[PDB]
């Protein structure tokens, strides 16, 4: 083999490895923002505060990395 | 550009089609 252990790419599993660190959700991928760091996915609606938008710039960088 | 999962997921998609096809 898979291309992530922790959940052996079961798409009906919540995985907070490939997708969202925060809920483990893998809904809205083209909301899930990818961190410029650490490649960890998050939901634009998941960060504390949330973004209503996915940013107009070149990079991001998660709460954990900032 | 800000990169999302969406993104990444289409480019494996797409390396992975050229693999499927044979490289070419
Ligand atoms: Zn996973
Ligand atoms: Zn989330
Ligand atoms: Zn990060
Ligand atoms: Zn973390």
């Amino acid at each position: 083999g898979p291309s992530c252990k922790h959940c052996k790419d079961d798409v009906n599993r919540l995985c907070r490895v490939c997708a969202c660190h925060l809920c483990g959700g893998r809904q809205d991928p083209d909301k899930q923002l990818m961190c410029d760091e650490c490649d960890m996915a998050f939901h634009i609606y998941c960060l504390d505060p949330p973004l209503s938008s996915v940013p107009s710039e070149d990079e991001w960088y998660c709460p954990e990395c900032r | 550009g800000v990169r999302t999962l969406l993104s990444v997921q289409r480019e494996k998609m797409a390396r992975l089609r050229y693999m499927l096809l044979g490289g070419v």
